[PDB]
Protein backbone atom coordinates (compact mmCIF):
# COMPACT_ATOMS: atom_id res chain seq x y z
CA UNK A 1 0.00 0.00 0.00
CA UNK A 2 1.47 3.71 -0.86
CA UNK A 3 1.34 5.19 2.05
CA UNK A 4 1.77 9.09 1.49
CA UNK A 5 3.99 11.78 3.57
CA UNK A 6 1.53 13.08 5.70
CA UNK A 7 -1.01 10.33 6.18
CA UNK A 8 2.37 8.21 7.38
CA UNK A 9 3.88 10.99 9.16
CA UNK A 10 -0.08 11.17 11.35
CA UNK A 11 0.29 7.43 11.42
CA UNK A 12 4.18 7.21 13.09
CA UNK A 13 3.54 10.47 15.46
CA UNK A 14 0.61 8.19 17.05
CA UNK A 15 2.72 5.38 17.55
CA UNK A 16 5.04 7.81 19.07
CA UNK A 17 7.89 8.17 16.43
CA UNK A 18 8.40 12.17 17.32
CA UNK A 19 11.14 12.38 19.47
CA UNK A 20 11.45 8.34 19.71
CA UNK A 21 14.87 8.28 21.43
CA UNK A 22 15.28 11.70 20.22
CA UNK A 23 14.57 11.78 16.20
CA UNK A 24 12.21 13.74 14.92
CA UNK A 25 8.88 12.57 12.70
CA UNK A 26 10.83 14.10 9.66
CA UNK A 27 13.78 11.12 9.84
CA UNK A 28 11.31 8.30 10.35
CA UNK A 29 9.19 9.86 7.40
CA UNK A 30 12.69 10.35 5.52
CA UNK A 31 13.80 6.88 6.14
CA UNK A 32 10.61 5.70 4.83
CA UNK A 33 10.29 7.53 1.99
CA UNK A 34 14.25 6.20 1.42
CA UNK A 35 14.11 2.85 1.88
CA UNK A 36 10.51 1.98 0.71
CA UNK A 37 8.78 4.86 -1.03
CA UNK A 38 6.22 4.59 1.42
CA UNK A 39 5.07 1.24 0.13
CA UNK A 40 4.63 -1.06 3.09
CA UNK A 41 4.73 -4.26 0.38
CA UNK A 42 8.15 -3.88 -0.47
CA UNK A 43 10.67 -6.44 -0.82
CA UNK A 44 14.26 -6.50 -1.49
CA UNK A 45 16.63 -9.20 -1.46
CA UNK A 46 20.20 -8.85 0.00
CA UNK A 47 23.65 -10.09 -0.95
CA UNK A 48 23.48 -13.06 1.97
CA UNK A 49 20.13 -14.72 1.13
CA UNK A 50 17.89 -12.23 3.39
CA UNK A 51 15.57 -10.24 2.11
CA UNK A 52 14.09 -6.92 3.68
CA UNK A 53 10.29 -6.34 4.70
CA UNK A 54 8.06 -3.82 4.39
CA UNK A 55 8.22 0.24 4.92
CA UNK A 56 10.94 0.42 7.45
CA UNK A 57 12.20 -2.16 5.20
CA UNK A 58 13.42 -4.65 8.56
CA UNK A 59 16.04 -7.38 7.69
CA UNK A 60 15.33 -10.89 7.94
CA UNK A 61 19.03 -12.27 9.13
CA UNK A 62 18.73 -9.80 12.25
CA UNK A 63 15.47 -8.82 13.14
CA UNK A 64 12.73 -10.86 11.95
CA UNK A 65 12.34 -14.31 10.65
CA UNK A 66 11.32 -15.51 7.44
CA UNK A 67 11.98 -19.32 7.53
CA UNK A 68 14.81 -19.14 4.79
CA UNK A 69 17.04 -17.26 6.14
CA UNK A 70 20.92 -18.71 7.43
CA UNK A 71 21.67 -17.04 10.91
CA UNK A 72 18.16 -16.16 11.57
CA UNK A 73 18.67 -13.77 14.95
CA UNK A 74 14.84 -12.79 14.81
CA UNK A 75 15.95 -9.88 17.27
CA UNK A 76 12.39 -8.43 17.18
CA UNK A 77 10.57 -11.51 17.21
CA UNK A 78 7.88 -11.43 14.59
CA UNK A 79 7.41 -12.91 11.44
CA UNK A 80 8.85 -10.83 8.52
CA UNK A 81 5.16 -11.21 6.50
CA UNK A 82 3.93 -9.12 9.64
CA UNK A 83 6.05 -6.28 8.26
CA UNK A 84 3.82 -6.30 5.09
CA UNK A 85 0.50 -4.66 6.11
CA UNK A 86 -1.20 -1.89 5.70
CA UNK A 87 -1.36 -0.84 9.49
CA UNK A 88 2.62 0.05 10.68
CA UNK A 89 1.74 -1.17 14.00
CA UNK A 90 4.74 -4.70 13.85
CA UNK A 91 7.07 -2.62 11.69
CA UNK A 92 6.93 0.32 14.25
CA UNK A 93 7.48 -1.93 17.25
CA UNK A 94 10.24 -3.73 15.69
CA UNK A 95 11.76 0.00 14.79
CA UNK A 96 11.90 0.79 18.21
CA UNK A 97 13.58 -2.46 18.77
CA UNK A 98 16.66 -1.58 16.17
CA UNK A 99 16.92 1.92 17.11
CA UNK A 100 17.87 0.68 21.20
CA UNK A 101 20.65 -1.35 20.25
CA UNK A 102 22.64 1.98 21.18
CA UNK A 103 23.46 2.50 16.61
CA UNK A 104 20.85 5.05 16.34
CA UNK A 105 19.09 5.20 12.86
CA UNK A 106 22.44 3.99 11.42
CA UNK A 107 21.25 0.89 10.95
CA UNK A 108 19.37 1.70 7.81
CA UNK A 109 20.92 2.36 5.03
CA UNK A 110 18.71 4.96 3.21
CA UNK A 111 18.12 7.18 6.13
CA UNK A 112 22.06 7.29 6.48
CA UNK A 113 22.41 8.65 3.06
CA UNK A 114 19.87 10.03 2.24
CA UNK A 115 19.03 11.54 5.21
CA UNK A 116 21.68 11.54 7.87
CA UNK A 117 22.37 15.62 8.08
CA UNK A 118 19.77 16.54 5.83
CA UNK A 119 16.96 19.14 7.04
CA UNK A 120 14.53 15.94 8.34
CA UNK A 121 11.68 18.68 9.01
CA UNK A 122 11.17 19.58 5.13
CA UNK A 123 9.44 15.61 4.98
CA UNK A 124 6.36 17.46 7.35
CA UNK A 125 6.23 20.38 5.97
CA UNK A 126 2.65 21.40 5.46
CA UNK A 127 1.45 18.25 6.90
CA UNK A 128 -1.65 18.74 9.21
CA UNK A 129 -0.44 16.55 12.22
CA UNK B 1 24.77 -11.21 -9.78
CA UNK B 2 27.93 -13.30 -9.71
CA UNK B 3 29.19 -16.07 -12.58
CA UNK B 4 29.49 -19.60 -11.29
CA UNK B 5 31.51 -22.08 -13.37
CA UNK B 6 31.22 -25.89 -12.34
CA UNK B 7 34.93 -28.04 -12.89
CA UNK B 8 34.06 -29.93 -14.52
CA UNK B 9 31.65 -30.46 -17.43
CA UNK B 10 30.77 -34.53 -17.33
CA UNK B 11 32.77 -37.24 -15.61
CA UNK B 12 32.87 -40.83 -15.08
CA UNK B 13 32.80 -42.66 -11.92
CA UNK B 14 32.35 -46.57 -11.20
CA UNK B 15 30.48 -47.55 -7.85
CA UNK B 16 32.59 -47.26 -4.82
CA UNK B 17 34.85 -44.80 -6.25
CA UNK B 18 34.69 -40.77 -4.83
CA UNK B 19 33.59 -38.16 -6.11
CA UNK B 20 34.25 -34.12 -5.78
CA UNK B 21 32.59 -31.66 -8.51
CA UNK B 22 33.96 -27.81 -7.78
CA UNK B 23 31.81 -24.76 -8.25
CA UNK B 24 33.66 -21.49 -8.18
CA UNK B 25 32.12 -17.96 -7.91
CA UNK B 26 33.20 -14.65 -9.92
CA UNK B 27 32.90 -13.02 -6.34
CA UNK B 28 32.39 -13.80 -3.23
CA UNK B 29 29.55 -16.08 -2.00
CA UNK B 30 27.90 -16.33 1.48
CA UNK B 31 26.93 -19.60 0.79
CA UNK B 32 26.00 -22.51 -1.70
CA UNK B 33 23.26 -24.26 -3.07
CA UNK B 34 23.54 -27.23 -5.10
CA UNK B 35 20.11 -28.77 -6.69
CA UNK B 36 20.70 -32.70 -8.45
CA UNK B 37 18.57 -32.80 -11.85
CA UNK B 38 18.11 -36.54 -13.29
CA UNK B 39 16.53 -36.46 -16.87
CA UNK B 40 13.11 -36.86 -16.86
CA UNK B 41 12.15 -34.75 -13.73
CA UNK B 42 12.37 -31.50 -11.64
CA UNK B 43 15.68 -29.95 -9.67
CA UNK B 44 15.65 -31.44 -6.21
CA UNK B 45 17.62 -29.09 -3.55
CA UNK B 46 20.46 -31.49 -2.59
CA UNK B 47 22.55 -29.15 -0.64
CA UNK B 48 21.79 -25.93 1.35
CA UNK B 49 23.68 -23.20 3.64
CA UNK B 50 26.78 -24.82 1.93
CA UNK B 51 26.92 -28.19 4.03
CA UNK B 52 23.02 -28.61 5.05
CA UNK B 53 21.66 -32.07 3.06
CA UNK B 54 17.89 -31.27 2.10
CA UNK B 55 15.61 -34.50 3.20
CA UNK B 56 15.89 -37.29 1.73
CA UNK B 57 19.61 -36.38 0.66
CA UNK B 58 22.06 -40.10 1.67
CA UNK B 59 24.64 -38.84 4.11
CA UNK B 60 27.57 -39.90 1.75
CA UNK B 61 27.04 -35.80 0.15
CA UNK B 62 28.62 -33.34 1.46
CA UNK B 63 29.24 -29.43 0.40
CA UNK B 64 32.09 -27.23 1.28
CA UNK B 65 33.59 -24.37 0.63
CA UNK B 66 33.65 -20.78 1.69
CA UNK B 67 33.92 -17.60 -0.31
CA UNK B 68 34.95 -18.59 -3.66
CA UNK B 69 35.29 -22.14 -4.05
CA UNK B 70 32.55 -24.56 -2.89
CA UNK B 71 32.59 -28.89 -3.35
CA UNK B 72 30.38 -31.76 -3.31
CA UNK B 73 31.57 -34.79 -2.69
CA UNK B 74 30.44 -38.09 -2.87
CA UNK B 75 32.48 -40.52 -0.86
CA UNK B 76 30.96 -44.09 -2.31
CA UNK B 77 29.22 -43.30 -5.77
CA UNK B 78 26.70 -44.90 -5.68
CA UNK B 79 24.60 -45.84 -9.41
CA UNK B 80 22.22 -43.40 -8.27
CA UNK B 81 24.02 -40.41 -8.02
CA UNK B 82 24.33 -40.08 -11.66
CA UNK B 83 22.69 -37.01 -12.58
CA UNK B 84 23.63 -33.08 -12.93
CA UNK B 85 24.34 -31.66 -10.09
CA UNK B 86 24.29 -27.90 -10.27
CA UNK B 87 25.40 -25.28 -8.08
CA UNK B 88 23.81 -21.52 -7.10
CA UNK B 89 24.36 -18.22 -4.99
CA UNK B 90 20.60 -16.75 -3.98
CA UNK B 91 22.22 -13.67 -3.25
CA UNK B 92 20.72 -10.28 -4.57
CA UNK B 93 19.55 -12.26 -7.78
CA UNK B 94 20.64 -15.57 -7.79
CA UNK B 95 22.81 -17.60 -10.67
CA UNK B 96 22.84 -21.41 -11.24
CA UNK B 97 26.14 -22.91 -12.47
CA UNK B 98 26.47 -24.52 -16.11
CA UNK B 99 26.29 -27.85 -13.80
CA UNK B 100 28.29 -31.34 -13.72
CA UNK B 101 27.32 -34.28 -15.53
CA UNK B 102 28.01 -37.21 -13.40
CA UNK B 103 27.81 -40.51 -15.56
CA UNK B 104 28.75 -44.15 -14.47
CA UNK B 105 31.87 -46.05 -16.28
CA UNK B 106 31.19 -49.45 -17.12
CA UNK B 107 34.35 -50.32 -19.63
CA UNK B 108 34.77 -49.88 -23.20
CA UNK B 109 31.80 -52.19 -25.28
CA UNK B 110 31.74 -51.98 -29.08
CA UNK B 111 28.45 -50.23 -31.07
CA UNK B 112 26.27 -52.40 -33.22
CA UNK B 113 25.70 -50.33 -35.99
CA UNK B 114 22.67 -50.95 -38.31
CA UNK B 115 21.75 -49.15 -41.94
CA UNK B 116 18.13 -48.81 -42.80
CA UNK B 117 17.51 -48.55 -47.25
CA UNK B 118 14.60 -45.73 -47.24
CA UNK B 119 10.61 -47.06 -46.74
CA UNK B 120 8.71 -47.42 -50.06
CA UNK B 121 6.72 -44.99 -48.40
CA UNK B 122 8.98 -42.32 -48.01
CA UNK B 123 9.98 -42.41 -51.21
CA UNK B 124 6.19 -41.85 -52.35
CA UNK B 125 6.61 -38.56 -50.83
CA UNK B 126 9.97 -37.87 -52.80
CA UNK B 127 11.87 -38.03 -49.76
CA UNK B 128 14.64 -40.77 -48.57
CA UNK B 129 16.09 -40.91 -45.47
CA UNK B 130 18.70 -43.43 -44.88
CA UNK B 131 18.88 -44.47 -41.05
CA UNK B 132 21.61 -46.04 -39.64
CA UNK B 133 21.52 -47.10 -35.37
CA UNK B 134 24.81 -47.27 -33.55
CA UNK B 135 23.60 -49.12 -30.52
CA UNK B 136 24.71 -49.92 -27.44
CA UNK B 137 28.18 -48.64 -26.81
CA UNK B 138 29.97 -47.24 -24.15
CA UNK B 139 32.30 -44.61 -24.34
CA UNK B 140 30.02 -41.62 -25.65
CA UNK B 141 32.78 -40.52 -28.47
CA UNK B 142 31.60 -42.02 -31.73
CA UNK B 143 32.23 -40.34 -34.76
CA UNK B 144 29.82 -41.22 -37.87
CA UNK B 145 30.98 -40.42 -41.67
CA UNK B 146 28.79 -41.09 -44.56
CA UNK B 147 29.78 -42.12 -47.37
CA UNK B 148 27.60 -42.22 -50.93
CA UNK B 149 29.11 -43.97 -53.70
CA UNK B 150 32.46 -44.09 -52.36
CA UNK B 151 34.01 -41.44 -50.92
CA UNK B 152 31.97 -38.61 -50.44
CA UNK B 153 30.36 -36.87 -47.68
CA UNK B 154 26.64 -35.11 -46.76
CA UNK B 155 24.77 -32.25 -45.26
CA UNK B 156 21.46 -33.68 -44.82
CA UNK B 157 23.20 -35.84 -41.09
CA UNK B 158 20.83 -35.23 -37.83
CA UNK B 159 22.32 -36.98 -35.56
CA UNK B 160 20.93 -37.93 -31.98
CA UNK B 161 21.91 -39.84 -28.80
CA UNK B 162 20.62 -41.40 -26.37
CA UNK B 163 21.02 -40.71 -22.95
CA UNK B 164 23.30 -42.90 -20.56
CA UNK B 165 21.12 -46.19 -20.83
CA UNK B 166 20.13 -47.11 -17.37
CA UNK B 167 20.36 -50.91 -16.95
CA UNK B 168 23.92 -51.43 -17.77
CA UNK B 169 25.48 -47.82 -18.54
CA UNK B 170 25.47 -47.89 -22.79
CA UNK B 171 24.98 -44.88 -25.11
CA UNK B 172 22.81 -45.47 -28.54
CA UNK B 173 23.26 -43.57 -31.21
CA UNK B 174 20.94 -42.36 -34.65
CA UNK B 175 22.27 -40.64 -37.97
CA UNK B 176 19.52 -40.51 -40.32
CA UNK B 177 20.89 -38.55 -44.14
CA UNK B 178 17.76 -37.14 -45.46
CA UNK B 179 17.81 -36.65 -49.43
CA UNK B 180 15.63 -36.21 -51.65
CA UNK B 181 14.32 -38.82 -54.10
CA UNK B 182 16.13 -37.76 -57.07
CA UNK B 183 19.37 -37.60 -55.28
CA UNK B 184 19.41 -41.18 -53.68
CA UNK B 185 18.62 -42.51 -57.15
CA UNK B 186 21.43 -40.81 -58.84
CA UNK B 187 23.16 -43.17 -56.33
CA UNK B 188 23.88 -46.64 -55.56
CA UNK B 189 26.31 -47.27 -52.35
CA UNK B 190 25.77 -45.79 -49.04
CA UNK B 191 27.82 -45.89 -46.18
CA UNK B 192 27.44 -45.69 -42.77
CA UNK B 193 30.87 -45.35 -40.98
CA UNK B 194 31.94 -45.67 -37.20
CA UNK B 195 34.63 -44.67 -35.04
CA UNK B 196 35.23 -45.02 -31.20
CA UNK B 197 37.36 -46.37 -29.05
CA UNK B 198 37.19 -50.01 -29.28
CA UNK B 199 38.48 -50.13 -32.90
CA UNK B 200 41.24 -49.42 -35.37
CA UNK B 201 38.77 -50.98 -37.91
CA UNK B 202 35.84 -48.35 -38.95
CA UNK B 203 32.91 -49.93 -38.26
CA UNK B 204 31.31 -50.04 -41.49
CA UNK B 205 27.22 -51.15 -42.95
CA UNK B 206 26.31 -50.41 -46.33
CA UNK B 207 23.97 -50.93 -48.89
CA UNK B 208 24.46 -50.44 -52.79
CA UNK B 209 21.78 -50.71 -54.54
CA UNK B 210 18.83 -47.93 -54.56
CA UNK B 211 18.82 -48.78 -58.15
CA UNK B 212 18.43 -53.16 -59.24
CA UNK C 1 -1.89 -30.63 -2.62
CA UNK C 2 1.87 -31.01 -4.01
CA UNK C 3 3.18 -28.00 -6.89
CA UNK C 4 0.49 -28.88 -9.32
CA UNK C 5 1.45 -26.64 -12.49
CA UNK C 6 -0.49 -25.90 -16.01
CA UNK C 7 0.14 -28.09 -19.15
CA UNK C 8 2.69 -27.37 -21.79
CA UNK C 9 1.51 -24.46 -24.16
CA UNK C 10 2.59 -23.23 -28.03
CA UNK C 11 2.14 -19.43 -28.67
CA UNK C 12 3.14 -17.50 -31.37
CA UNK C 13 6.01 -14.25 -30.82
CA UNK C 14 4.73 -11.07 -29.24
CA UNK C 15 1.76 -12.60 -27.82
CA UNK C 16 1.81 -13.09 -23.27
CA UNK C 17 1.01 -16.40 -21.55
CA UNK C 18 -0.04 -16.87 -17.84
CA UNK C 19 1.43 -20.01 -16.13
CA UNK C 20 -0.35 -21.49 -12.63
CA UNK C 21 1.65 -22.90 -9.78
CA UNK C 22 -1.56 -24.40 -7.70
CA UNK C 23 0.18 -24.42 -4.43
CA UNK C 24 -2.23 -26.24 -1.73
CA UNK C 25 -1.14 -27.97 1.50
CA UNK C 26 -0.34 -25.11 3.72
CA UNK C 27 -0.75 -21.76 4.58
CA UNK C 28 0.03 -20.33 1.28
CA UNK C 29 -0.35 -16.70 2.44
CA UNK C 30 3.17 -17.79 4.51
CA UNK C 31 5.33 -19.09 1.81
CA UNK C 32 7.63 -17.76 -1.35
CA UNK C 33 7.29 -19.06 -4.58
CA UNK C 34 10.26 -19.35 -6.45
CA UNK C 35 10.14 -19.80 -10.55
CA UNK C 36 12.71 -20.89 -12.35
CA UNK C 37 13.32 -21.01 -16.15
CA UNK C 38 15.20 -23.75 -18.35
CA UNK C 39 16.84 -23.64 -21.64
CA UNK C 40 17.99 -26.98 -22.30
CA UNK C 41 21.24 -26.66 -23.37
CA UNK C 42 21.84 -23.83 -21.23
CA UNK C 43 20.39 -24.92 -17.64
CA UNK C 44 18.69 -22.29 -15.00
CA UNK C 45 18.36 -18.91 -14.93
CA UNK C 46 16.18 -17.86 -11.89
CA UNK C 47 13.32 -15.62 -12.69
CA UNK C 48 11.40 -14.46 -9.12
CA UNK C 49 9.34 -14.99 -6.50
CA UNK C 50 5.98 -14.00 -4.91
CA UNK C 51 5.07 -13.97 -1.41
CA UNK C 52 1.09 -14.53 -2.09
CA UNK C 53 -0.08 -13.39 0.98
CA UNK C 54 1.23 -9.35 0.52
CA UNK C 55 1.45 -9.89 -3.43
CA UNK C 56 5.27 -8.85 -2.26
CA UNK C 57 7.38 -9.42 -5.32
CA UNK C 58 10.83 -10.01 -6.74
CA UNK C 59 12.55 -10.40 -9.56
CA UNK C 60 16.08 -10.85 -11.21
CA UNK C 61 17.41 -8.02 -13.36
CA UNK C 62 17.05 -10.29 -16.50
CA UNK C 63 13.04 -10.52 -16.28
CA UNK C 64 11.82 -7.47 -14.33
CA UNK C 65 9.47 -5.98 -17.30
CA UNK C 66 9.12 -9.82 -18.91
CA UNK C 67 7.43 -11.34 -15.75
CA UNK C 68 4.53 -10.39 -13.45
CA UNK C 69 3.73 -12.64 -10.68
CA UNK C 70 0.31 -12.40 -9.55
CA UNK C 71 -1.29 -14.92 -6.69
CA UNK C 72 -5.34 -15.95 -5.98
CA UNK C 73 -5.55 -16.27 -2.29
CA UNK C 74 -8.68 -18.24 -2.89
CA UNK C 75 -7.72 -20.67 -5.11
CA UNK C 76 -3.71 -21.50 -3.64
CA UNK C 77 -2.47 -20.68 -6.73
CA UNK C 78 0.29 -18.13 -7.95
CA UNK C 79 0.39 -17.16 -11.42
CA UNK C 80 3.67 -16.04 -13.96
CA UNK C 81 2.96 -13.81 -16.87
CA UNK C 82 5.48 -14.08 -19.21
CA UNK C 83 4.58 -11.14 -22.45
CA UNK C 84 5.48 -10.42 -25.40
CA UNK C 85 7.09 -13.90 -25.91
CA UNK C 86 10.03 -14.48 -28.29
CA UNK C 87 11.15 -17.95 -29.71
CA UNK C 88 13.84 -17.98 -26.90
CA UNK C 89 11.01 -17.77 -23.98
CA UNK C 90 10.84 -21.70 -25.04
CA UNK C 91 11.67 -23.70 -22.18
CA UNK C 92 10.70 -25.59 -18.82
CA UNK C 93 8.80 -23.24 -16.19
CA UNK C 94 9.28 -24.38 -12.40
CA UNK C 95 7.31 -22.64 -9.94
CA UNK C 96 9.30 -23.75 -6.17
CA UNK C 97 10.08 -23.64 -2.27
CA UNK C 98 13.17 -23.00 -0.52
CA UNK C 99 12.50 -22.63 2.85
CA UNK C 100 13.49 -24.58 6.01
CA UNK C 101 9.98 -26.78 6.22
CA UNK C 102 9.97 -27.48 2.48
CA UNK C 103 11.70 -26.95 -0.96
CA UNK C 104 9.15 -28.84 -3.06
CA UNK C 105 9.39 -27.98 -6.89
CA UNK C 106 6.95 -28.07 -9.56
CA UNK C 107 7.30 -30.51 -12.44
CA UNK C 108 7.21 -27.56 -15.42
CA UNK C 109 5.15 -26.14 -17.98
CA UNK C 110 6.81 -26.51 -20.96
CA UNK C 111 6.31 -23.64 -23.48
CA UNK C 112 7.12 -23.31 -27.28
CA UNK C 113 6.87 -19.98 -28.89
CA UNK C 114 6.43 -20.51 -32.76
CA UNK C 115 4.42 -20.54 -35.53
CA UNK C 116 4.36 -23.57 -37.10
CA UNK C 117 1.63 -25.39 -37.68
CA UNK C 118 0.49 -28.55 -35.80
CA UNK C 119 1.41 -31.05 -38.08
CA UNK C 120 1.14 -34.79 -37.65
CA UNK C 121 4.18 -37.05 -38.17
CA UNK C 122 4.39 -39.37 -40.99
CA UNK C 123 5.51 -42.71 -39.48
CA UNK C 124 7.90 -45.07 -41.82
CA UNK C 125 9.11 -48.43 -41.04
CA UNK C 126 12.42 -49.30 -40.79
CA UNK C 127 12.75 -53.08 -41.94
CA UNK C 128 16.23 -54.48 -42.97
CA UNK C 129 15.34 -57.11 -45.49
CA UNK C 130 18.52 -58.37 -46.08
CA UNK C 131 19.69 -59.20 -42.54
CA UNK C 132 23.26 -59.19 -43.20
CA UNK C 133 23.88 -60.83 -39.49
CA UNK C 134 24.98 -58.30 -37.06
CA UNK C 135 24.85 -61.14 -34.71
CA UNK C 136 21.66 -63.46 -34.04
CA UNK C 137 19.92 -60.53 -33.21
CA UNK C 138 17.57 -58.64 -35.72
CA UNK C 139 16.59 -54.79 -35.05
CA UNK C 140 13.83 -52.92 -36.64
CA UNK C 141 12.87 -49.13 -36.15
CA UNK C 142 10.58 -46.29 -36.79
CA UNK C 143 11.28 -43.07 -38.50
CA UNK C 144 8.72 -40.64 -37.20
CA UNK C 145 8.77 -37.74 -39.49
CA UNK C 146 7.84 -33.97 -39.75
CA UNK C 147 5.57 -33.78 -36.69
CA UNK C 148 4.99 -29.80 -34.69
CA UNK C 149 4.59 -29.21 -31.69
CA UNK C 150 6.84 -32.03 -29.42
CA UNK C 151 5.84 -34.76 -27.64
CA UNK C 152 5.36 -38.21 -29.54
CA UNK C 153 4.90 -41.28 -27.60
CA UNK C 154 6.46 -43.97 -29.92
CA UNK C 155 5.89 -47.44 -28.08
CA UNK C 156 6.21 -51.12 -29.24
CA UNK C 157 3.57 -54.13 -29.82
CA UNK C 158 1.36 -51.54 -27.56
CA UNK C 159 4.27 -51.68 -24.60
CA UNK C 160 4.75 -55.19 -24.38
CA UNK C 161 8.05 -54.54 -25.91
CA UNK C 162 9.69 -52.93 -22.95
CA UNK C 163 13.20 -54.16 -23.13
CA UNK C 164 15.35 -53.45 -26.18
CA UNK C 165 13.96 -50.17 -27.33
CA UNK C 166 15.90 -47.04 -27.68
CA UNK C 167 13.69 -43.79 -28.59
CA UNK C 168 16.46 -41.27 -29.47
CA UNK C 169 15.68 -37.35 -28.73
CA UNK C 170 13.97 -35.33 -31.49
CA UNK C 171 15.98 -33.06 -33.42
CA UNK C 172 14.25 -30.14 -34.76
CA UNK C 173 14.74 -29.32 -38.72
CA UNK C 174 13.20 -27.03 -40.60
CA UNK C 175 10.47 -26.19 -38.01
CA UNK C 176 9.42 -29.28 -37.97
CA UNK C 177 10.69 -32.60 -35.46
CA UNK C 178 12.00 -35.69 -36.23
CA UNK C 179 12.32 -39.05 -33.68
CA UNK C 180 13.64 -42.40 -34.15
CA UNK C 181 12.78 -45.59 -32.20
CA UNK C 182 15.09 -48.98 -32.45
CA UNK C 183 13.53 -52.46 -30.97
CA UNK C 184 15.89 -55.39 -31.17
CA UNK C 185 14.73 -59.13 -30.91
CA UNK C 186 16.34 -62.05 -31.96
CA UNK C 187 16.41 -63.36 -35.70
CA UNK C 188 12.98 -66.12 -35.02
CA UNK C 189 10.57 -63.27 -34.13
CA UNK C 190 10.99 -61.19 -37.43
CA UNK C 191 9.07 -62.21 -39.59
CA UNK C 192 7.66 -65.07 -37.72
CA UNK C 193 6.18 -62.75 -34.85
CA UNK C 194 4.56 -59.24 -35.82
CA UNK C 195 6.11 -56.21 -34.11
CA UNK C 196 4.56 -52.44 -34.50
CA UNK C 197 5.23 -49.15 -33.31
CA UNK C 198 2.26 -47.27 -31.78
CA UNK C 199 3.25 -43.92 -32.60
CA UNK C 200 0.67 -41.10 -31.16
CA UNK C 201 0.85 -37.01 -31.73
CA UNK C 202 -1.33 -35.85 -28.99
CA UNK C 203 -0.88 -32.56 -30.44
CA UNK C 204 -3.09 -33.56 -32.77
CA UNK C 205 -5.23 -36.85 -33.05
CA UNK C 206 -3.01 -38.62 -34.29
CA UNK C 207 -2.89 -42.59 -33.34
CA UNK C 208 -0.76 -44.73 -35.96
CA UNK C 209 0.44 -48.17 -35.94
CA UNK C 210 3.42 -49.51 -38.25
CA UNK C 211 3.48 -53.52 -38.51
CA UNK C 212 6.91 -53.67 -39.63
CA UNK C 213 7.28 -55.86 -42.48
CA UNK C 214 9.91 -57.57 -44.59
Amino acid sequence: KVFGRCELAAAMKRHGLDNYRGYSLGNWVCAAKFESNFNTQATNRNTDGSTDYGILQINSRWWCNDGKTPGSRNLCNIPCSALLSSDITASVNCAKKIVSDGNGMNAWVAWRNRCKGTDVQAWIRGCRL
Amino acid sequence: DIVLTQSPAIMSASPGEKVTMTCSASSSVNYMYWYQQKSGTSPKRWIYDTSKLASGVPVRFSGSGSGTSYSLTISSMETEDAATYYCQQWGRNPTFGGGTKLEIKRADAAPTVSIFPPSSEQLTSGGASVVCFLNNFYPKDINVKWKIDGSERQNGVLNSWTDQDSKDSTYSMSSTLTLTKDEYERHNSYTCEATHKTSTSPIVKSFNRNEC
Amino acid sequence: VQLQQSGAELMKPGASVKISCKASGYTFSDYWIEWVKQRPGHGLEWIGEILPGSGSTNYHERFKGKATFTADTSSSTAYMQLNSLTSEDSGVYYCLHGNYDFDGWGQGTTLTVSSAKTTPPSVYPLAPGSAAQTNSMVTLGCLVKGYFPEPVTVTWNSGSLSSGVHTFPAVLQSDLYTLSSSVTVPSSPRPSETVTCNVAHPASSTKVDKKIVP
